[PDB]
């Protein structure tokens, strides 16, 4: 079945390019910081110790 | 009848002046403020603050006012049953108040119990470690549960269908794709026995 | 105690640099994976219309 | 087909409604951060006063100081801004008033 | 000097009224999120009268520091918890939105 | 239908120990029936500081509908005093008449219940139907058809 | 209305298929002692049409 | 691990807290034109007059009204004890004792 304007693949695509984008961003500000825990929502319990 | 210092505390003893409260170090835990407790049972939490001049009736006035504030305590029957069972829940004993062979059986020692059956029955306190550690709860009873039968018939000709004998009132296997909780708080009633205290 | 600090410091940095070129590696294949995607369903309905 | 296309409106406002709301958390999160950055220097400029080898003119030397840093915290919480809208300054919450 | 009670009670009257942010996250009338922030000042920690001027009040203000930051992070890790949940929550949306 | 209350006929005159309820008003109105007590059955005597008390009496009352005549019971509890009583002989009790309120109706459904308070009528969410306005209901039969708002 | 408490009443709970609405108040006359004779009054009548 | 205090649990409750809402509002929250699927919709439909029975769906279920009949036989409860508290070296204690 072949339709117009129907990529749901396209969709697909961009949803999991959106994670990878995210997770590089996220990795990249671990590696330039040089600290584990970072902000405050990687550990809860980090934090107070 | 004064007794002195270095002997079972009263009941109008100040609460900064007990020797469990105070660090190795000589500072007390008021000193810097009033402290926090934390109670959880029964699906639910609550919060008290502790000053450093109220007396011991007051701690237990406030612990019995908290708990009975979670539900745990005398349901409805509204009788003057319900008024005892609730003010006998948490429990000082004074030098002259000992009974032997007896849950208070030791002199200058809070006594704790709820009104409820079974994992109900089961209290956890949250606060400061020093705080915790300067109560040190024991326990001396553990709770165990009921026993529930049950049957089951129809609503319009009485055909029998099923009947059981359940531990924790969970009714399974005999509809078909349902399974029923039914509480534990039906079918019970509650006295207090102060010939023995129980 | 400063030897107990300093170990929620950072990860050993090799285990980092691992999920960074895992994570690069994998973006340039979602990339082309989508650019072809997005290549197949106009031409291919209007070479049959 | 109406009731999907209206759903799937709804859908697209809510997917952006998230990330901004998850902005403003980001932000208090930094400030609070910095607040805590400023405690711990306080501490340790507390535990340093408090050995007898000083006499009243270092502490006064210390105090002052000190007061300076309390003005610049309390400057920090009541500084933070979103959109016209204070954040840390209990203006969140509640809202009170008396006579 | 004789300190006495005056022997008449004092009236004293409050207005307290809500604040608090709404966020919506669906598509629906009815599912939301409610977020809420402390105030937090020096006042809120409770060291507005914290002195150095002899060697006795150091002590006193050792341990209120250490109360402060217990609270501060506790309260930094509410917020983490809060962003926590809002990331997860947002991905469902999208996936809904494909389906 | 006929309703009818029935009242018995009691001493109450002893040297103390009870008292007699009379429930009556509402919305039509009715004068109820007047029950009677014993002995040491309204309030106890004390214990030294008894902690507050409160004695409980359970209270049934019935209502009759006018246009359809379905009867509605319900139950109440009252607390009576703490401690009363003479020197150490039976107990005490004080007479009056004071005002009560309502609200709600209990765990069931009563003839006269607003149709928004009925749980079953609300969503999962905390929204209820009728908040937008009037539903409408159709019902088929016979080859026809009726609408009700 | 306007009345004080004559009586010894501390509160009431149990309210479960009492009717509703609260609006018509109630009498709750509590005598203390008052000798009863037998009686009857005639509550209500319904009819259709 | 033992080496947290009784705080670092309660923050860590906190924050699954807000797990067990996330996922409670997914579960309540799903939609297709105006059928909701998970929330026992989609096989039976129930309802009593108690306030303390409580009833899961797991499969089809017949039908009809049925009468329940309950005998109960009792348990025990959980009773606990706290320490012996004394007095300092310099308290004086009175009381009312009978002999």
């Amino acid at each position: 079945a072949m339709y117009i304007n129907t990529n749901v693949p396209s969709l697909t695509a961009q949803r999991y390019l959106g994670e990878t984008n995210n997770a590089v961003s996220k990795s990249l500000e671990r590696l330039s910081s040089g600290l584990r825990i970072n902000s405050a929502s990687d550990d809860a319990s980090g934090l107070a110790i | 009848l004064v007794a002195g210092g270095g002997e079972a505390a009263t009941s109008t003893t100040k609460l900064k002046d007990i020797s469990r409260f105070t660090t190795d170090d000589g500072v007390n835990i008021f000193a810097a403020g009033p402290q926090e407790l934390t109670i959880f049972g029964n699906g639910s939490s609550a919060t008290i603050y502790l000053e450093g001049d109220d007396t011991v009736s007051e701690f237990e006035t406030k612990l019995s006012s908290a708990i009975l504030e979670l539900g745990m305590g005398a349901t409805a029957g509204t009788s003057d049953e319900a008024a005892t069972v609730n003010s006998n829940l948490v429990n000082y004993v004074s030098t002259g108040d000992v009974t032997d062979s007896s849950n208070e059986a030791l002199a200058g020692t809070f006594v704790i119990q709820t009104a409820r059956l079974g994992d109900d029955s089961k209290l956890s306190f949250i606060g400061d470690q020093n705080l915790i550690n300067a109560l040190s709860l024991a326990t001396i009873q553990e709770g165990e549960n009921s026993e529930t039968t049950i049957k089951v018939t129809d609503a319009h000709t009485g055909k029998f269908i099923g009947s059981d004998s359940v531990n924790d009132s969970t009714l399974r296997g005999v509809i078909q794709g349902v399974d029923v909780k039914i509480d534990s708080d039906v079918g019970v009633s509650i006295s207090w026995n102060s010939t023995k205290k129980t | 105690l400063t030897a107990a600090e300093s170990r929620i410091r950072d990860l050993d940095i090799a285990d980092e640099m691992a999920k960074f070129t895992k994570n690069q590696i994998l973006a340039q294949s979602n990339i082309s994976m989508l650019a072809q995607a997005n290549s197949l369903p106009q031409m291919a309905l209007s070479l049959l219309g | 087909s109406e009731k999907l296309r209206g759903q799937i409106s709804g859908l697209k406002r809510a997917s952006l409604n998230a990330q901004d709301g998850i902005s403003l958390l980001q932000t208090a999160e930094g400030g609070l951060q910095n607040i805590q950055d400023m405690l711990q220097r306080m501490r340790e400029l507390a535990v340093q006063a408090g050995n007898g080898v000083y006499t009243t003119n270092d502490r006064a030397e210390i105090q002052k100081e000190v007061d300076q840093l309390k003005e610049e915290i309390n400057r920090i919480a009541s500084s933070t801004e979103f959109n016209t809208k204070k954040l840390l300054n209990g203006d969140s919450t509640a809202l009170w008033s008396s006579d | 000097m004789e300190f006495s009670a005056t022997g008449e009670s004092e009236d004293i009257k409050l207005h307290l009224v809500d604040n608090a942010m709404e966020m919506q996250i669906g598509a629906n009338e009815g599912q939301t999120i409610l977020a809420n922030i402390p105030q937090v000042d020096t006042t809120s920690l409770g060291i507005d009268d914290i002195l150095m001027v002899d060697q006795e009040l150091a002590q006193e203000s050792i341990t209120k520091l250490d109360k402060a930051l217990e609270t501060v992070s506790g309260v930094r890790a509410t917020i983490g918890a809060q962003i926590n949940r809002l990331e997860y929550t947002m991905t469902g949306l999208d996936t809904t939105r494909e389906n | 239908k006929i309703l009818l209350s029935t009242t018995e006929a009691v001493d109450t005159s002893a040297t103390s120990g009870g008292g007699t309820i009379a429930i009556s008003g509402g919305p039509a109105g009715t004068t109820g029936a007047i029950i009677s007590y014993g002995n040491n059955e309204l309030t106890k005597v004390d214990n030294g500081d008894t902690t507050i008390d409160y004695n409980s009496v359970t209270v049934y009352h019935a209502a009759l509908n006018v246009e359809t005549g379905n009867l509605d019971v319900g139950n109440l509890t009252f607390n009576f005093r703490e401690d009363t009583g003479t020197d150490t002989a039976y107990g005490s009790t004080t007479g009056g008449s004071f005002d009560l309120l309502v609200a709600g109706g209990g765990e069931a459904a009563t003839s006269t219940t607003k149709l928004k308070d009925i749980s079953r009528f609300t969503t999962d969410d905390g929204v209820n139907i009728f908040a937008a306005g009037p539903q409408e209901l159709t019902i088929f039969g016979n080859g026809s058809s009726a609408t009700i708002y | 209305g306007g009345d004080v408490n004559e009586t010894n009443v501390g509160f009431v709970t149990d309210p479960n298929t009492l009717a509703s609405t609260g609006t018509a108040y109630y009498t709750v006359d509590v005598t203390a002692g008052a000798d009863t004779l037998s009686s009857v009054a005639t509550m209500s009548v319904y009819r259709q049409a | 691990n033992g080496v947290y205090t009784t705080n670092d649990r309660a923050e860590i409750q906190k924050e699954v807290d807000q797990l067990k809402e996330e996922i409670n509002r997914i579960a309540s929250s799903t939609e297709f034109n105006t059928k909701k699927l998970l929330n026992g919709d989609s096989t039976a439909l129930w309802s009593s007059d108690s306030s303390d029975l409580d009833v899961v769906i797991k499969s089809a279920v017949a039908e009809g009204n049925y009468n329940l009949n309950v005998t109960v036989d009792p348990g025990k409860n959980f009773v606990y004890k706290s320490d012996v508290m004394t007095l300092n070296e310099d308290a004086i204690g009175a009381e009312i004792v009978t002999a």
